[PDB]
Order: C-alpha cells, then structure tokens, then sequence
C-alpha cells in the first residue's frame, strides 16, 4: 500500500510538471502546424 | 563457498557499471560539446543537429546500458554459482 | 508480458482507427493526424537523405511501427500501475523479436536486391577490403547492438522503479518522480535511436 | 532472465499484426495527404 | 559468512560511485566548456544554449543517478547475502 | 576449490566489459563530435560524413562486442577450469 | 568478523574519493579552460562567463561532495557491519 | 591449491584485454575524428586521408590484438601453473 | 587481527592520493594550456587571466588537499581499527 | 607458496600490459589525429609530417614494448619465486 | 603478521605513483602542447610563454613529488606496521 | 612468509609501470600532436618546436623512467622483505 501512496504522489508530481512546462510548448507547436495547414 | 563467488560477482558488476558510467558520461559530454558549439556557431542549427546527436548519444549509451544488462546478470543472477 | 504488449498494440491500433476515421487533407487536422504525419515525414526525410524513397520505400512502415510500438510501450511504463504493469522491453523476448525481425528484414532485402549469391560477399568486403574480417563483427554487431541496448535501458528502469520502492513513500515520491520524468525522455530518445539506426542499417545494406 | 520462451513468437506475431495494420491503414492515407498538401501548396 | 559478501559489496559500490563521479564530473565539465566558449562567442545565445546543455547534463546525470541507485543496492540491500 | 576460479572469472570479465564500455563510449563520442561539428558547419556534408563515421564506429563497436564476447567465455565457460 | 568488512570499507571509500577527485579536477580544469580562453579573447566577458562556470563547477563539485558524503558512510559509519 | 594461479590469471587477462579495449576504443575514435573532420573540411581529400588513417589504426589495433594474444596466454596456457 | 584493516587502509589511502594526483596534474595542465594559449593570443592578458586560473586551480588543488587529508585520516588514524 | 607469487605476478603483468596498451593506443590515435588533420590541409605535407609522427609513435610505442618486456619478466621467470 | 601490512602498503604505494605518473605525464604533455602551439602561432611570445609553463608544470610535478614522498612513507615507513 | 609481500610487490610494480606507461604514451602523443599540427602549418617553424617538445617529453619520461626505477625497487628489492 505504502509504495502505492508514494507512486501516486510521484505520478501527480510528474503530471504536474508535464502539464505546466512540457504541454504548453507541445500544444503551441501543434497549433502552429495546425494554423500553417489552415493557410491552405 | 558461494559467498566468495558472490563477493567477486559484486566486484565484477561494479567494474562493469563503473566503466560504463565513465564511458557514457564522458561520451555524452563530448557529444553535447559539439552540439552546444554548433548551436553557438549557428543558433538556428538546433533542429538539424538532433539527428546526428542522438545517433551518437545512442551509440555511446549502447555500451553503458548494455553493461548494465550484464551487471544485473552478475549481481542478481550469478553465473557458475 | 504478452498482455503488456497487447495493451500497446491495441492502443496503436485504436490510434490508426482514429486516423482512418478523422483524416482530412482539405481541412484542419486533428491531433492524431499531426502526430502520424510528423513521424512519417521525419522518417521519410531521413530515408530520402540516404537511400531515396524510390529504392527502399518498404522501410518506412517498419520504422514507424517500431517507433510507435516502443514509444508507447515506454510511455505506458510510466503510468502508475505500481503496487501490475512492467515495461515489456524489460524482457529479452520482446527486444529480441523486434531486433531479429529488423535484422532478417534488411538483410533479406539486401539479398533480394543484389541476390542471394551477391549480397553476402559485398557486405563482408564492405567499405574497405582491409576491414573485411572486421565487417563481419560490424555485421554481427548490427542486430545485437539493437537488442541489448533497448533491453539494457528499459530494464535499467524496471529495476530502478523497484529499487526506489525500497524507500518509504514520502522519500519515494521524489526519486520516482525525477526518474519517470527523465524516463519519458530517455525512452523517446532510445526509440528514435532504434528507428534511425534501423534506417541507416537498411541504407548501408543497399550500398 | 536472458533465456527466451514462447513469449518471443507471441511478440513477433503481435508486432507484425501492428505492422500490417499500420502499412495498410496509416501509411497510405498519410502519404496521399502529404501529396495533396504539396498540391494545394 | 555474510561479512565477506558485505565487503565485496562495499568495494563494488565504491567502484560504481568512482566511475560515476569520473563520468559525471568530466561530462558536466566538457558540456560547461562548450557552454562557456559559446557564451563567450555569442553573448546573446545564452537562452538557446541552456537547452542542449541541460539535455546533455540530464543524460550524464541520469547515468550518475542510476549508478548511485545501484550503489545503494549493493551497500544497503546487498544482493545475495 | 573451483569457487575461487569462478570469482576470478567474473572479476576479470567485469574488467573486460568495463574497459570496453569506457573505450567504446569515449570513441563513439569523439566520433560524434566530428560528425555533429561537420553537420553544424556544413549540412550538405550530412550525406558523406555518415560514411566514415560508421566506418569508425564499426571499428569501435567491433572492440566492445569482442571484449564482451571474451567476457562471456570468462563467465560461462571459465577457461582454466 | 567485522574486520574484513572494515578493510573492504576503507578500500571502497578510497575508490569513491578517487573517482570523485579525478572527475572533479579534470572537470574543473575543462571549465577553467573555457573560462581562461574566453577571458583572453574578451577581457570584458568575465561578468558573463562566471555564470555558466559556477554552474558547471556547481555540478562537478557536487559530484565530489556527494561522494565525500558516501565515503564517510562507508568509512565512518560502516554499513552492513 | 593450484587453483589460485588460474584465478589471478582470469583477473590478469581482463586487465590486458579491458585496458586494451580502451586503447582500441578511443584510438579508433580520435583517428576517425581527424578523418571525419577532414571529410567535412576538405571533401576532395577523402582518398588521401585514408592512408594516414589506416596506419594510425594499423598501429592502434596492433596493440589490441597483441594484448588479445597474450590474454589467451594468461587464460588458456596459464604460465607457471 | 586488525592488521588486515591497516592493509586495506593503506590501499585506500593510496587510491585517494592517486585519484587526487591524476585530477591535480591533468586539471592543472588543462588550465595551464588555456593560460599558455591565452598569453600567446593576447600577451597583455597575463594580469587578469591569472585570476580565473587561480580559481580553477583553487578548485583542483583543493580536491587534492581534501584528498591528501583523508588519506592521512585513513592511514594514521585508521577508522574502525 | 610459489602459487600465490605466481598469481600476483600474472595480475601485475596484466596491469602493466593494460596500462601500456592504453597509453599506446590513445597516444597513437592522437598522433594519427594530428597527421590526418595536417595532411588534410596540404598534400605536400605527407613526406614531411611523417617525420614527427614516427617520432611520436616512436616514443609512444617505445613505452609499450618496454612494458611488454617487463610483462614477460613478471610472468616468465618471476621475481622471488 | 607484518606480511599483510607490507603487502597492502606496497600496493597502495604503487597506486600512488601510478596515479601520479598518469597526472604528471598527461598534464605536462598538455602544458607542452600549449607551449608548442603558442611558439608556433607566436614565436615572438616565446619568452613570455615559458613563464606560465614552468608554473603549470610546477604544480603538476608539485603534486607528483608530493606523492612520491608519501610513497616513501607508505612503503619504507609503513603506518600501522 | 615473504611470499605474500612478494605478490603485493609484483602487483605494485605493475601499477607503477602501468600508470607510468599510460602517462608516457598519452603525453608523448599530446606533445607530438602539437608538433605535427604546428609543422603542418608553417613548416619552416619546425626547428623551433623541437626545443619545447624535447623539453616536454623530457619531463614526461622523467616521470616514466623513475617510475620504472621504483618498480625495480618493488620487484627486485621488495621493501619490507
Ligand atoms: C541536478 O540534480 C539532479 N539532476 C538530475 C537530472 C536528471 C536525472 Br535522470 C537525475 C537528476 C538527479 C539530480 C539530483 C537528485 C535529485 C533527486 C533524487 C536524487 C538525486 C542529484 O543526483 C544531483 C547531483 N549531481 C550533480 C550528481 C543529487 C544526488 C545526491 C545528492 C544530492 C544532493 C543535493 C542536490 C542533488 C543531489
Ligand atoms: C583489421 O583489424 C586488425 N588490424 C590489425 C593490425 C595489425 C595487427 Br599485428 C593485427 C590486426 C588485427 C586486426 C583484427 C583481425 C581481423 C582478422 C583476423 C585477425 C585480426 C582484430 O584485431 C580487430 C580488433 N579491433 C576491432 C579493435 C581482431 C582480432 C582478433 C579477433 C578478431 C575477430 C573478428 C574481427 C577482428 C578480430
Ligand atoms: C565550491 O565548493 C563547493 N561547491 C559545491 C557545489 C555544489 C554543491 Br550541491 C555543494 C558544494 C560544496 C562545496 C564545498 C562545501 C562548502 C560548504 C559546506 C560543505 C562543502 C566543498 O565540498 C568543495 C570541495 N571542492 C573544492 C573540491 C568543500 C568541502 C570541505 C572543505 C572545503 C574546503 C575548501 C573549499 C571547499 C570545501
Ligand atoms: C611499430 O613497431 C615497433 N616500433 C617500435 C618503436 C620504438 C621502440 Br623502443 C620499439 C618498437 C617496437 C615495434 C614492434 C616490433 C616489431 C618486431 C620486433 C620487435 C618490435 C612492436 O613491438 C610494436 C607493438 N605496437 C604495435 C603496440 C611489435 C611487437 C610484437 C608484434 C608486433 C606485430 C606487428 C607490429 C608490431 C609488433
Ligand atoms: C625538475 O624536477 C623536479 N621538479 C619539481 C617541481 C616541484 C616540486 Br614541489 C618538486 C620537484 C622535484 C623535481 C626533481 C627533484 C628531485 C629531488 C630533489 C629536487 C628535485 C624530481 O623529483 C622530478 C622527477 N619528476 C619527473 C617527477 C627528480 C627525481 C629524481 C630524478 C630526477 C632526474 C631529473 C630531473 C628530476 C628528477
Ligand atoms: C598551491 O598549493 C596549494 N593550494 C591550495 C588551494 C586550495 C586549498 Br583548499 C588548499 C591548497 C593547498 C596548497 C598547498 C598547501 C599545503 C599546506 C598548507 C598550505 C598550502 C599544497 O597542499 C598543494 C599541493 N599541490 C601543489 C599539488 C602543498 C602541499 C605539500 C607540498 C607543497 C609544495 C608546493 C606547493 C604546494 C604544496
Ligand atoms: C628517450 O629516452 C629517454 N629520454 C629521457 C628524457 C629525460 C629524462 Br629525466 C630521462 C629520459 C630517459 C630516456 C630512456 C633512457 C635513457 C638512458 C638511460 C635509461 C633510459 C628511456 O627510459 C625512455 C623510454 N621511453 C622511450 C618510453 C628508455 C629506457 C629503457 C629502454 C629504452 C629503449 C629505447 C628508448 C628509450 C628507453
């Protein structure tokens, strides 16, 4: 049980980090490609 | 008894991981040096250098982690016991 | 282990399903279109750079399936199933099947190109005849290098996630978080490495 | 842990299944799409 | 008895941390050499060069953290025994 | 008895594989330095620089996997026994 | 008895400090080299380069301190007893 | 018993091959770099450089095989056993 | 008896002074290379360029002294004797 | 008895050839690097640059053979048997 | 008996001079490399370049002789004997 | 008996000569590299460069030969015997 408690805490931490730092640039690049397709 | 063999196995696996560590660290550094230097010479080259970079970093790591796959084999699965 | 891989096959298959549903060449692409297209076009620019799409086009599907397969495997390894899931590459069987299939495919394509009587000797003599006996080890190294690497790294995680579990939970959350954070990156990089070295081995196998 | 078993053929079969799925479903429509984007450009 | 395996474990863990520290230091240093020279060459590239630098440092420090983990394994968990 | 021989075989094999990882990593990295720098300083060369690189990496891997090879012989066959 | 463990423990602590010091010296030097060459190429560049440098040093020296801690654990706390 | 003489041998041999691997691994690289960079800078010279290269490796490899040879001598033939 | 402890302690202390001396020599050399080259390329620099040097040397040589101290602690004040 | 001295002899003889092969391989590779990078500039350099290279390779290898000789002296007709 | 401590002492002392000679050779080689490169790129600066090199070497050798002295302390006047 | 110390002595002499040979080879190589590189450029310079190179080697081998000499002390006179 205990290692699961720590695991879920850690998974929340990693999801937090990706959501805050990694997701914005990824989605912005995806949106840039999306709009560049929107040109045609 | 088996204890002698196991002490030897820990020592051997330690040599494996230590050499792999030296190799992988120094190699990843030598590669990152060329990468940083190219990006300093051409700030726009970043999108281009990732290809030759990870070709290197992998072929470098292709030692360390391989050693690691054998390290466990010595420590956790002692041959010839 | 087979179930740990079946989950990844079904996710990738459902993604191909979603693409077959969504694709639009006129309109604005959804996420899945952009991901598929970026992977395909990266590998296509790579193969175009060395062999040319017209001489060895059959490598693109293999490369992309390898990349998605191992990438999804490693990323799924991150999800907090710790307490059944363990990365499949942790088992030699998976990495062996993958690397061995890549080996047999590109070597059989070289044979198909030059012929069964022609490709072995040309591969042995290789780039410089003075290296003829080394090329064999350079040849025999090609498959093994692919396997024990993809194993060695992902296995290195499978143990570590367990070893960290040795901690108490409050200490545990920090090393597990850092490790998985950088394990996403390391798995992605090893997938790119596997696919790119597969492409390069195909290329030099043709010439 | 370096001794294979039948797990091997199972992973080879599932990987080839995914490969067939991809080669038929994914790659053709995306190549057609790349060509059509090069046209509309 | 177990004492011998423990002694082997201390020695092996020492070799692991030794190779780890050699690799980590020399690699972070080579990367820093590239960064220092590039920032000496392009006062403005600082923000772009911090990216490949943290990537290289992340790889080498991953090697060192894996080595540290296997050191804790040898010394405290002492496989076999 | 033969236990000592097994411990020695493991230790020597570990030395082999560790030195192999050191050399292979550093060599692949030094080669990647030239590759990355050439691809940074001229991208048209990407086609040609891949040729000597794998000519050199091959010479480096063809050391690693040779050492590893003998290492297996050390650990699984134990030549002197 | 504990005697063997303690002898191995001293040997391991020494290996740790040794690898650590190799890494630390070589890395601090590789950093000082970029710093010196830059400060030669640009006298007024000091106030920039010290930031990447104390960064690089901070990494390399950290590899030392951690080792210096664990050496104590090996030698002045003797795990496994 | 006489077993000890073999044990050190399996250790000693590793020091011949393992360190040899280092000389093989780095040298094949440091040379290829000078090759690769040449192919980057002076593309027409791809032929000329191959002779200065094959001699360099020709010397480096000359060490490795020799070590390999004596490796077998330690392991299989076991002097003074 | 404790004799084995003193033997291990001398081995460890030698490893500490050894790694320290490797780091010291090679780092002072990598620094002095930047110094010689920087006083060739910019002969007036001698005044400012000594300061960064005294920094990197300060970090390298210190790693030696902290090492040379702990050796003295290993051998003359053996922990755990 | 003689067995222990013989094992020590083979181990020392492994160390000696290992270090020798390391020095020889890396030095020969560096000399080859200078030669290859020089012959890259102007072809007419060949017959000229061969003179210093055979000097460097002459000294570097001059270490190995000498070490190799001492290697035999350790393993054949060992001191103090 | 005293045999074990003398053996450990000799082993440690050899490690001391091994590391010392690695440091000294590679460090003074790098120093001489900078000196040669500078006297090539700037012969007018010859008399300048000799001032730092004697300083640089002075530190490198300053470490090695210090090591040799402690070697005499380990071997002849063994601590703990 | 003195057999134990003799084994330690052979191993220690091996360490002395190994580190010495690593240093000598890599140092002669790094010096010859500067020589070959400063003779590829401006060959009329060569007569200058022989003065510092033979100085640098003079130091490197000054470390090596004396190492060999102390080896002869360990192996043929075995301090503490
Ligand atoms: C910069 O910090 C990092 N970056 C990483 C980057 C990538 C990866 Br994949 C792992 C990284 C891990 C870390 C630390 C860390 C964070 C969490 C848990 C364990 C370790 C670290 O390992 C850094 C030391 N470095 C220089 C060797 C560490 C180890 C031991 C004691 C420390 C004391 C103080 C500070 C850091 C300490
Ligand atoms: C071409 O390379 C060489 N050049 C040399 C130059 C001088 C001298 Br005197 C010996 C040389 C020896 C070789 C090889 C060779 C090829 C064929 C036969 C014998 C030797 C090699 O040594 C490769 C080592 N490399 C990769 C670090 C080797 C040794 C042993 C077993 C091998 C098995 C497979 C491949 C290579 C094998
Ligand atoms: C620059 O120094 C550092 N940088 C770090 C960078 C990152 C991290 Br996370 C930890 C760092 C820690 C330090 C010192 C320190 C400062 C305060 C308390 C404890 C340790 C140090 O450990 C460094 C030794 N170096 C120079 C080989 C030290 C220990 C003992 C005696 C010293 C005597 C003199 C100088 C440094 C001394
Ligand atoms: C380059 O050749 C040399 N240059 C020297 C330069 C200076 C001095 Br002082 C001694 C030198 C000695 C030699 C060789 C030699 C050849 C024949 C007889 C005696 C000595 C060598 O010892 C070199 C080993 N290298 C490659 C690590 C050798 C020994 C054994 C087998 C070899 C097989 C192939 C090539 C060289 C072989
Ligand atoms: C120039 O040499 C030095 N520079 C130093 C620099 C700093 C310091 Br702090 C100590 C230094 C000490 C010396 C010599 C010395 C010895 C005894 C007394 C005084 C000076 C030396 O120990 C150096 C050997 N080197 C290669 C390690 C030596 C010993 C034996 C034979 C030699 C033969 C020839 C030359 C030097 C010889
Ligand atoms: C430059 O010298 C230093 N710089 C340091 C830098 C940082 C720190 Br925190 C400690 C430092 C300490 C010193 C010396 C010292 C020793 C005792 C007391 C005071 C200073 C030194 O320990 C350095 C050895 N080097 C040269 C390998 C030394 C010891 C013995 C003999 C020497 C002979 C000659 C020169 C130095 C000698
Ligand atoms: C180049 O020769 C030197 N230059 C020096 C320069 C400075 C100093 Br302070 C000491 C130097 C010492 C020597 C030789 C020497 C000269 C006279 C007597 C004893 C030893 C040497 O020790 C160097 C070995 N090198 C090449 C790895 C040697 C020993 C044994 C056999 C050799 C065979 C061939 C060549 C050198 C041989």
């Amino acid at each position: 049980m205990s290692i699961f408690i720590g695991q879920l805490i850690g998974f929340a931490v990693i999801a937090f980090i990706i959501v805050k730092w990694v997701v914005p640039p990824v989605r912005t690049l995806m949106r840039n490609q999306q709009e560049a397709v929107r040109a045609a | 008894p088996n204890a002698i063999i196991t002490a030897g196995a820990l020592i051997g696996g330690g040599l494996i991981m230590g050499g792999g560590a030296i190799g992988a660290g120094i190699g990843d550094g030598i590669a990152g040096n060329a990468l940083i230097s190219g990006i300093a010479r051409q700030p726009e080259a970043q999108g281009r250098l990732f290809t030759p970079f990870f070709i290197t970093v992998g072929l470098v790591e292709a030692a360390y982690f391989i050693n690691l796959a054998f390290m466990a084999l010595f420590v956790f699965a002692t041959p010839g016991l | 282990t087979i179930l740990a891989t079946a989950v990844t096959a079904v996710i990738v298959i459902a993604l191909a399903f979603y693409l077959r549903a969504k694709v639009t060449s006129t309109g604005v692409p959804s996420g899945v279109q952009l991901f598929w297209e970026a992977l395909t076009i990266q590998m296509r620019q790579q193969i175009e750079g060395s062999i040319g799409m017209k001489i060895a086009p059959f490598v693109l599907p293999l490369s992309v399936t390898i990349f998605v397969f191992i990438l999804i495997s490693n990323w799924l390894a991150v999800l907090p199933l710790q307490y059944l899931y363990k990365a499949p590459a942790s088992d030699i069987n998976f990495v062996l099947a993958l690397a061995l299939f890549v080996f047999v495919c590109y070597h059989a394509a070289g044979i198909w190109r030059r012929g069964i009587v022609g490709h072995p000797i040309k591969v042995v003599k290789g780039h410089v005849a003075f290296l003829a006996p080394i090329n064999i080890v350079e040849e025999l190294a090609k498959p093994i290098s692919l396997a024990l690497r993809l194993f060695g790294n992902i296995f290195a995680g499978g143990i570590l996630v367990a070893l960290i579990a040795m901690f108490p939970w409050y200490i545990q959350w920090f090393p597990n978080a850092v490790w998985k954070t950088f394990d996403l990156f390391v798995g992605l990089i090893q997938a790119f490495i596997f696919s790119l070295l597969t492409i390069l081995y195909f290329s030099q196998s043709m010439e | 842990f370096l001794i294979p078993n039948g797990t091997f053929f199972a992973v080879l079969i599932i990987f080839l299944i995914v490969l067939g799925v991809i080669s038929k479903w994914v790659v053709p429509p995306i190549s057609k799409v790349l060509a059509e984007r090069e046209a509309m450009l």
